[PDB]
């Protein structure tokens, strides 16, 4: 179940 | 900042002359993630090279193993040589059938 | 016995190139499981172990748009990091990130894992407690304060103590081993004879060699390329003593240590 990241570098 | 890769070659099987095996040339520990890899027999590109898919280790250096089909004999000497950009020329490393 | 799930994200910027080359690769105890790869004419998640072809197209196809979304997220990213590192343009970059669980022998979550790399190098990682973040870089900390005043860490610990645990403990359900070492020595003549313990068709790939009643070249563990390892270890010796020196194979899969020899 692959993540799904949050706010941008 | 470049990190210069580490090259083994061998085979998958015991080498015994005549016999049809697999030739590997694993390497790993480099960045940037771009390589250029040949396999060799008596100093000549062997043409056919198969290529695993790109990855990388917990410590974030890319890793890729090459192969290609070759039969040992006697005589004939093969090698991986790797072009990267930590190096400035191409790196060589002869397949010894005892290592 | 213990297990996990990892995700590894690679994101590639070229100055020839356009947008990134982004690849993610997952893995189920340390196997690749799955993967994603942006320069696919028709790119998609495909299974990468046939025990996840029993997922249906409804799961490929939202974790395909997942994917999609990284890309999204690591181009961006990639844009930001050039002018926080005041690089120009005409570069080659990479943002890398490792996310995933470490779950017990008892199914239950051990640790969260989250870390991103920068051109190689560590950039931002999750604390272990999933609340704070590591960030060494000064152009890391712009990063570090701009996560914690947008609340991140708690979506990618709910991730991680949900999501990941959740869908690992089922396809540990649905993939239901390991390959013993087998040795044998070989023998060298040389100025002194070499003796080589090799260990062969063994998985997963921890192992270790030694040589003895006290504990030398070796090799680091490699690929056979069928799935199983391969590693040796060699020892300078006088002629005709050769039966005194006893090579010891240690591998999770073996009931006990290998004792062997030369024969």
């Amino acid at each position: 179940k692959a993540p799904s990241n949050f706010a941008t570098m | 900042i470049q990190k210069t890769p580490q090259i083994q070659v061998y085979s998958r099987h015991p080498p015994e002359n005549g016999k049809p095996n697999i030739l590997n040339c694993y390497v790993t520990q480099f960045h940037p993630p771009h390589i250029e890899i040949q396999m060799l027999k008596n100093g000549k590109k062997i043409p056919k090279v198969e290529m695993s898919d790109m990855s990388f280790s917990k410590d974030w250096s890319f890793y890729i193993l090459a192969h290609t089909e070759f039969t040992p004999t006697e005589t004939d000497t093969y090698a991986c040589r790797v072009k990267h950009d930590s190096m400035a020329e191409p790196k060589t490393v002869y397949w010894d059938r005892d290592m | 016995g213990p297990h996990s799930m990892r995700y590894f994200e690679t994101a590639v910027s070229r100055p020839g190139l356009e947008e990134p080359r982004y690849i993610s690769v997952g893995y189920v105890d340390n196997k690749e499981f799955v993967r994603f790869d942006s320069d696919a004419e028709n790119p998609r998640y495909e299974p990468r172990a046939p025990w996840m072809e029993q997922e249906g197209p409804e799961y490929w196809e939202r974790e395909t748009q997942k994917a999609k979304g990284q890309e999204q997220w690591f181009r961006v990213s990639l844009r930001n990091l050039l002018g926080y590192y005041n690089q120009s343009a005409g570069g080659s970059h990479t943002l890398q990130q490792m996310s995933g669980c470490d779950l017990g022998s008892d199914w239950r979550l051990l640790r969260g894992y989250l870390q991103f790399a920068y051109e190689g190098r560590d950039y931002i990682a999750l604390n272990e407690d999933l609340k704070t973040w590591t960030a060494a870089d000064m152009a890391a900390q712009i990063t570090r304060r701009k996560w914690e005043q947008s609340g991140a860490a708690e979506h990618y610990k709910a991730y991680l103590e949900g999501e990941c645990v959740e869908w690992l403990h089922r396809y540990l359900k649905n993939g239901n081993r390991t390959d013993s070492p087998k040795a044998h020595v070989t023998h060298h003549p040389r100025s002194e004879v070499t003796l080589r313990c090799w260990a062969l068709g063994f998985y997963p790939a921890d192992i270790t060699l030694t040589w003895q009643g006290e504990e030398m070249e070796l090799v680091e563990t490699r690929p056979a390329g069928d799935g199983t390892f391969q590693k040796w270890a060699s020892v300078v010796v006088p002629l005709g003593k050769e039966q005194n020196y006893t090579c010891r194979v240690y591998h999770e899969g073996l009931p006990e240590p290998l004792t062997l020899r030369w024969e």
